[PDB]
């Protein structure tokens, strides 16, 4: 088993052929979209699509990561290399080697992590702060981000080189506001969560489908899975319709 | 096994956060596993005292370098491994998130925690509260039926979906004179975060007022112990199956976070 | 002409910092002293809370600097003005020293019309609570009588009296249910300091347990003026003569504290 | 000046005591152990009864629930036993009650000392003559002794009591220094001008220049209102700078701008502001060493060691413990404190302790002993365990 | 001292009471009877071991002058004290005088160890020291009163205490002034009989009248140019006191028989113990001398109010044992502190013959508390 989305709508469908397109083959694929549009369901079922199959998937959140302890967890560093070094630990390419990484957010990287990632990308190595050992891993790489890239280099805080080596395989996410028709499928996907899980049970009526589909949802997927477990556990086994949505979701 | 490690929160102090931590701690150590519990207040250790415990070196000596990480696991009541922190210690409390860091991946030694490890945090919404919740898997607010209670659980509950994003929080009642009294608190704080915020929230149980809490304090000793037929006691072992046995399919997702070797594989 | 500044302290939460700190205020403003209350738990606001007040503008808005000192002050009952902090703003969890002094002095321009000021101190040993501490010249700790509230209190003073050299503390027993009692928490903190510390902790009386203060709680005012005719109330009413029996500061200290200009004066 | 109560069942005992409180210069009201309360009814109320001598018990009881009585009477009420002491049958409290036993036949002093202590915690005990004025526990006439250590002191002080300029001071950690600061602005013209005290150590570097000079919203982080900072406030008068080794290296090119121009500016601002400050710096260190080591400057150095003011510890002057010891006791029965007597034992004891802290630490020792255990009979036993020596 | 009171009292009431109250000083005392006085009193070892005669009410037939011969008979030099009641007019004048105060019913303690204090002084004279040092506030005062005066060069008043060290003070006024190469001379008028106060102050003459029986010359070519420091100015009689107005303001005396003035510049520092305006209100003191002494007031300042002192004044007495070679004794903090909680009545004189007797009871000893006389014994 395993994080399962479905769809209907011709986005999707754009989705499932862009992504076949660039799954025969093992290089840097970076997304761009906006945040929450479900970037990490993509890069998973790219890596079970992909040759490895057997081999792990480990995710980074660079916004969930400070951006000075981002290098510390994803190259690792040893037992002594600084003042809160306390513990000799691998970095995340060893955890899942021979499987798929996936760094999300990669807007907010500083110039050194840029290089630091240019190294890895090109020589296929890398090296653990506060050392000199040089130690070489495989791996197929998913970075992603929330922000254009156009502009983000035009501000000139991100390296072109690095933007060219990550965008080889350009990745093009489609928002549920343009795919809205199939959203009460994709609610049908959710409860499957709540099947999955065991944490209760949550309905949709037809007057609260198109209201909901009615709203912006800004950030589409992440904003619906929140939404709709939120609905579920505030009153379970209660109707859903367009009263009791909680703010801006009953826009009719 | 990927290990699901538990933080006790809720902001508001003297909730019973440290006490209900050492007693739902002890109630999994006696209901099977082997809990390591760890108090996240890492200048004011308070589950040595409530344990009688004599810590004969802290977790400073291992924050400073002096000792190793599996140096300072105590042996205490129920077969617990008890992980003292420093007492009176300033340079203890306020450290920088790489520190903070450095710590949660020096737990990654150990490999003897049977999907159970308690973080006592401490209390308000500081750097290091943050940071241990970030690090947990079940974060659980303790809170009393207080308006300062409720609006400290809410303003934890606002800056972590603000910042963080979190969204999924456990609340347990405390202090509570009425079966009632701890649904009616979670009644308001789930009304105050639908009002605000979109979190939601789930129950877990209540701790009601009982003497046996406060005979067992001043004995040097924690309650489960001291009065097991008692109904607090009672209600800790109640507490904890809620707690132990909910995520039954853990699916090991992956970032800042405790035990994150195991959970990659 | 000098301010009094009492901040109500003691590391351990729940043993009554901020309704004591609350009481005090109204207290000394029924005596005829016109009060300030300023919550320094500026991460979490709980004296606002207490006494029903709901300002449209706090001490984040002075901090991060869209208005002045002015503009926060509540009249709230009993003829008392409150500053109030910020519940679940980033700018106001966590502050370096610089910008606590930035508070801090700053908070000494608005010193026309005052007598007494009652500074409601974080819980814990942070860094926000031993600035806040040392801040102020009347430190008082609400100990209870659990020995976990008796050994962070003094882990308090020992932070305090180790790094700092300050030993002057008023120790007023909280939760007693007799007389005797407080008088057996104080010689127990006494006992413990003189085999550990050297230290002059004042015994300055117990406020006995009744439920008038919580159902004060709930009905979200303070004790002294729902409940003027309860036990609690006359027992704090006698502490609140005592306090004002407390000497009035003379000199300004090395360390920053507040209102330097009025006590140089 | 009120009137005393001599509760003694002893027509001998209770005579001779009633003539030697008029002896002594106050009234006297002889009673009974339990016709008590008649004569009593005669005062207005407590406050027109000083003290009681307790005597002979003789009703039902006993001495336990007379006193029980008359602590109902007056919680706040000294108790003076005559003839017997209290033995080891009272509980622990009723034993702890007692001011002091005297010894018949009555001696002088004991009892003149006996009678002032009742009276200080009597005037200790009411919600009279409002709130006083605090001050901090090392705040005290501490420059009292005999000893060639504190001589020296004294000559320095009076060397450098007739200048301007700045003053440099060296010592050990609680030795006095804040004493000093304060003798020297007092005796000095500046002296109607404030007296600002700041310890460079207690504060973090990264605000001591803030709390200096000063600073002004919108060019200060964290910056709120155009604060006048310790510099301003300073203005004819003093800036006691203690622990000054902890100053960054650019507070020493700061510090030695305001000191030779006589003119500073506020952080964030290019505006100029020209002070009369008189600076008297305070270390507790080697900075011959520091200056080596690359911490302290040269300049600002030799521009402070123009009269330098070496302290001792107390170990070095240990035959003026006892004076201080007098000195301290003094001021708590002056202050808003009763009054602690001493036994030989003790104060022997006390006089052979090194003293890793100095003065400080000694009227802490004195302030928690006599808020510890106060009225009482307190010898060497009652000294805590790091100061008794035998 | 070791000696002790007799009490020669009729009223049983009034002997046992004053027995019990001069049992509360700790001195001995040794309740008597006029029936049984005799071998009692013939018990003593001497005439010497009582420091006085106490006599209350009397009762018994023949009045109190034939109690008055017998005590005369027992020894000429003896001091009485009448108690409960004032000084007859009826007795003779020889007999008046031994009585040293006319003290009422039994008085407060000042009076009482004051009129000690005086009968201590009767049995000394018919049988200094450098003070002003220290750091207290008093003493502070003090000196800065000499400084005030010291540039001037007038009469000075001092009030304060007996025995509290005045003449330190008017030694350190005469060595600050113009005057330092002309004498220095201090004199008692306490310590003077009255009948030879005259003699003493303004001289003698040989055959002018009766009472002339010694050979001396008064202290006014002692004083010239110098100071004269009179003390206890209040025991001053007021002929004498107007004699000494008359010699202060013209500045000149005149010898008995003759026409020729004489001149004197004398700077007059009166010092005195008992309050002077009180006794401006009883009128036994006059106006005018009183406004021209106190233009330059010294309040000197009693032992107990510069207490931090007093540990510096032992080491001072101490010192003078060194140079001396009489003794050295050395204080243990003990001591120091059981000292300095003592009130000293005789604030300085009391300290200073307190060292002395520990001086002789314990040579080269450690004086602790032990050793102390009980009346500066202080515990815990
Ligand atoms: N040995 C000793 N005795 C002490 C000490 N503090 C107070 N006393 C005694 O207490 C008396 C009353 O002090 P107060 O109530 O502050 O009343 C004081 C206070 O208002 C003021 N004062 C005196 N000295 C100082 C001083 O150094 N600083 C300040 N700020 N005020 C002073 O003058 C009043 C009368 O002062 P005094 O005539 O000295 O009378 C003083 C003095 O006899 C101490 O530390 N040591
Ligand atoms: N409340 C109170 N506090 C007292 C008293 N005596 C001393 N202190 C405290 O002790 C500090 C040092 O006193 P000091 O050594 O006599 O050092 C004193 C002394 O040399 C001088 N001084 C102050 N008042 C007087 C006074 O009335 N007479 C004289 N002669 N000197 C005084 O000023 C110095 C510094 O005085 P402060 O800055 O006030 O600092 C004073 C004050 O904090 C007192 O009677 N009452
Ligand atoms: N059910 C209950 N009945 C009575 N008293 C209780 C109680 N639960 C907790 N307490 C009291 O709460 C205080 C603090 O409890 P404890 O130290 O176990 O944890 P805590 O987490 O509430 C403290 P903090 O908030 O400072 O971390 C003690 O006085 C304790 O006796
Ligand atoms: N004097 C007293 N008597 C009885 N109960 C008291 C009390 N003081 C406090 N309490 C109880 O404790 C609760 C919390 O009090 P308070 O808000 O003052 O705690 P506190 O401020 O010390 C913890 P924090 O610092 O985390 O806010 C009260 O609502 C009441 O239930």
């Amino acid at each position: 088993l395993f994080r399962s989305l479905v769809g209907t709508s011709r986005a999707i469908q754009q989705v499932r052929q862009m992504m076949q397109q660039v799954a025969d083959t093992d290089a840097s694929v970076l997304i761009l979209g906006e945040s929450g549009t479900g970037k990490e369901v993509v890069a998973r079922n790219l890596h079970y699509h992909s040759k490895r199959r057997e081999g792990p998937f480990v995710p980074v959140n660079c916004g969930a990561i400070p951006a000075e302890l981002l290098e510390s967890e994803l190259f690792g560093h040893e037992k002594g290399a600084f003042t809160g070094a306390i513990t000799s630990r691998a970095g995340r390419f060893e955890l899942a080697n021979g499987g798929t990484l996936f760094l999300d957010e990669i807007g907010d990287m500083p110039l050194p992590m840029q290089v630091k990632l240019l190294r890895v990308l090109q020589e296929r190595t890398f090296e653990r702060v506060g050392s000199n050992k040089t130690q070489n891993v495989d791996v197929r790489i998913i970075a992603a981000t929330h922000k254009n890239l156009e502009k983000m280099i035009e501000d000139g805080t991100f390296r072109e080189d690095l933007y060219y080596r990550l965008n080889v395989f350009p990745i093009e996410m489609a928002p549920l506001r343009e795919r809205v028709e199939d959203i009460a499928l994709l609610l049908n996907e959710l409860i499957s969560r709540m099947e999955h899980e065991k944490r209760g049970s949550i309905r949709f009526n037809s007057a609260a489908i198109m209201s909901l589909c009615r709203h912006d949802w800004p950030g589409n997927v992440r904003e619906l899975a929140n939404l709709v477990e939120r609905l579920a556990i505030m009153h379970p086994y209660g109707v859903i319709g367009v009263g009791e949505l909680p703010k801006k979701f009953r826009h009719v | 096994h990927p290990v699901q490690v538990i933080a006790v929160t809720g902001g508001k102090g003297g909730v019973g956060k440290t006490n209900v931590s050492v007693n739902l701690a002890l109630a999994l150590a006696d209901l099977g596993r082997r809990v390591m519990l760890l108090d996240a207040a890492l200048g004011l250790a308070n589950v040595d005292v409530l344990l009688g415990l004599t810590p004969k070196r802290t977790l400073a000596d291992v924050i400073e370098g002096r000792c190793e990480l599996r140096d300072v696991l105590l042996l205490g009541p129920g077969g617990v491994r008890i992980v003292p922190a420093a007492s009176g210690t300033q340079s203890m409390v306020h450290l920088s998130p790489m520190q903070h860091a450095g710590l949660i991946q020096a737990f990654s030694d150990i490999s003897d925690n049977l999907d159970v490890l308690v973080v006592d945090t401490a209390a308000g919404i500081g750097d290091s509260v943050v940071s241990f919740v970030r690090a947990a898997q079940e974060v659980l607010l303790v809170v009393c039926d207080e308006p300062t209670s409720i609006t400290d659980a809410y303003a934890l509950i606002k800056l972590l979906n603000r910042d963080h994003g979190m969204t999924r929080f456990r609340v347990l009642a405390n202090m509570a004179h009425s079966p009632q009294e701890g649904r009616n608190l979670f009644a308001k704080l789930t009304k105050v975060t639908d009002r605000f915020l979109d979190v939601a929230l789930q129950y877990v149980g209540v701790i009601p007022y009982d003497e046996s809490v406060r005979k067992a304090v001043q004995k040097q000793r924690a309650v489960y112990e001291a009065f097991p037929r008692s109904k607090a006691s009672l209600a800790f072992k109640a507490v904890a199956q809620k707690v132990d046995s909910w995520p039954l399919p853990a699916n090991p997702r992956g970032h800042l976070e405790f035990f994150v070797e195991r959970l990659v594989q």
